[PDB]
């Protein structure tokens, strides 16, 4: 890809150094977990 | 390189004149290095971090 | 609250709280943070005691003290004086406490800029609509020969847990819950709260309960149709936010103190629907006659009626009788009770160890 | 009868000095009596003769804590062996490490 850069001719790919991979219980079993509204 | 110059540690390092010493210096630093560190703390305060060329 | 109301970036606010300690490092922002993180001295944690440099190191130049009531307290004034700011701010719903050190707010934070009516904001309907009441919940004999021979004390304890007060509770929970109402049961005493609470099988708040566990209690409550009444305690007294509520009973209450009234009111003035036609919040108060508590009642009432409320003396509760079962109803039952609360008062020789 | 003892441990740990030995370097039994004693602090008890006697015996008690560990008494004599030997090898009575002897000569 860096040779066709060089050269003028756009590259359709990259070298591959660029990617980067990136208290009460008596209510136990009765409560239902609203935690987001 | 793993460490830049960002590493007070480093920089003492790269601050040796004789190329023998400077190596094992700089391979003693870097050989416990097991990221790229992408993503590096200012050297200003280490509160922000600075980016510098890496990949993760 | 910040976040949702003005255009503060994260980025630049930063929370001082005991679960978290992270400051901002941006050149201007916000910290948030309790008296007992600012007004402490004696013992901070290593954690904590950095952050508390960072608030000294730097020269603040607004200070945002909610719940002003609170600052001329004996050790709370104390940082005032340390905390660097050029201008000072107090928020606060009563400005009345037992002490005369009230008018020690003018040379402290400054005079009183405004204050807004009550009344009057109910009739624009901001607020809502309130049918204050005041039940008179007559002392049952057994009880009361010991409240004669009892001290100041223990009395306390034997005329807030008459069997009466029990089945009123009951009935008045039943009778507002097919109401659609939510309602929310005060005790300032945790012993009545747990007692109350595991004989009704409803969930109590208090100050032990860690915040994890009442926060998904509080978002059952307000999510889940289940759960449609509690039990709060001092801890909830003040400075939460219940927009459903809309009913509030009180059993407990610590003496004469006109400041909890209106804060413990305040739970229901913010409901849901305050201006839907015909709204009217509905706030119980029931208490023990031939007591104590009426002292306690109309000595812990007297700012209400001057801002404008008025409470309803409620001799008797239609269609209390009917209901099926009621609490502590025989004799055999009242006598356990009786008996119950009654009672209540060379390094190498390391391993050797 | 010159005379806390209640919970000393009833095995004894006897050590027997050689008269010569203590005269080739200038010694008594006080002292030495003192440097177990600092070994460790306060952890043992101990007793020593005195150099008029025909035998030098030192005597060394383990006192145990307000803590009873029923499963140390297996062990108990075990330890005993443990820590005599380190009293014979990591005690520095007097002198340099590292320094075998000395020999004076003119
Ligand atoms: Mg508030
Ligand atoms: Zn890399």
């Amino acid at each position: 890809p860096r040779k066709l850069q060089d050269l003028g001719l756009k590259p359709a790919s990259v070298d591959p150094a660029t990617i980067k991979r990136q208290t009460n219980t008596h209510m136990t079993g009765i409560l239902k977990d609203y935690s987001h509204r | 390189l793993l460490l830049d110059e960002h590493n007070e540690l480093m920089r003492q390092a790269l601050a040796i004149k004789d190329s023998k010493k400077r190596f094992a210096a700089i391979w003693t630093l870097c050989k416990t290095k097991m990221v790229c560190e992408t993503d590096v703390p200012s050297e200003d305060d280490p509160t922000q971090l600075v980016s510098r060329g890496g990949c993760g | 609250q910040f976040l949702q109301w003005c255009t503060l970036q994260p980025e630049n606010c930063a929370v001082f709280t005991s679960d978290n300690k992270e400051m901002f490092q941006t050149e201007s922002g916000l910290v948030v943070s309790t008296y007992s993180m600012v007004a402490n001295t004696r013992n901070r944690s290593h954690d904590s005691q950095k952050v508390m440099d960072f608030l000294t190191g730097r020269e603040w130049g607004f200070i945002i003290l909610d719940e002003v009531h609170v600052v001329p307290a004996a050790m709370f004034r104390r940082v005032v004086s340390t905390i660097a700011a050029h201008a000072k701010l107090g928020l606060t719903a009563t400005l009345v406490r037992e002490d005369d050190k009230i008018g020690d707010l003018n040379f402290l934070i400054g005079p009183k800029l405004y204050e807004a009516n009550w009344m009057e904001l109910s009739q624009k309907g901001h607020i809502a609509n309130v049918q204050c009441a005041e039940v008179w919940c007559p002392m049952t004999a057994e009880f009361y020969q010991e409240y004669l021979r009892e001290t100041a004390r223990k009395r306390m304890l034997l005329y807030i847990m008459n069997p009466t007060k029990f089945q009123a509770c009951q009935f008045l929970i039943q009778y507002h819950e097919r109401r659609g109402d939510k309602i929310i049961v005060f005790s300032d005493n945790v012993y009545a709260l747990q007692e109350y609470a595991l004989k009704m099988g409803k969930p109590f708040i208090y100050g032990s309960t860690p915040q994890q566990e009442r926060m998904n209690i509080l978002q059952n409550f307000q999510y889940n149709d289940q759960i449609n009444t509690i039990f709060l305690s001092k801890v909830g007294d003040t400075s939460i936010d219940l927009p459903e509520a809309t009913c509030l009973i009180q059993i407990s209450s610590h003496y004469g103190s006109r400041r909890q009234e209106a804060q413990r009111l305040g739970r229901i003035l913010r409901a849901k629907r305050r201006n839907d036609e015909g709204f009217n919040a509905f706030f119980y108060s029931l208490v023990s006659k031939d007591t104590q508590e009426m002292y306690y009642s109309t000595k812990r009432q007297a700012f209400l009626v001057d801002q404008g409320y008025a409470f309803k003396v409620i001799t008797h509760l239609h269609g209390m009788e009917n209901i099926p079962n009621l609490a502590y109803a025989s004799p055999r039952e009242r006598r356990e009770l009786l008996q119950e609360v009654l009672l209540k008062n060379h390094p190498l020789i390391r391993k050797m160890y | 009868s010159l005379l806390s003892f209640d919970q000393q441990s009833p095995w004894l740990l006897r050590l027997e000095l050689d008269r010569a030995a203590m005269n080739d370097k200038d010694l008594t039994m006080g002292q030495v009596g003192e440097r177990i004693k600092q070994t460790f602090k306060n952890d043992l008890f101990v007793i020593w003769s005195e150099d008029n006697d025909e035998k030098l015996i030192i005597r060394c008690r383990v006192v145990r804590p307000k803590s009873l560990d029923a499963e140390t008494e297996a062990e108990e004599d075990h330890m005993l062996k443990k820590i005599e030997n380190t009293m014979l090898e990591n005690i520095t009575l007097r002198g340099v490490e590292n320094i075998e002897r000395v020999v004076m000569m003119k």
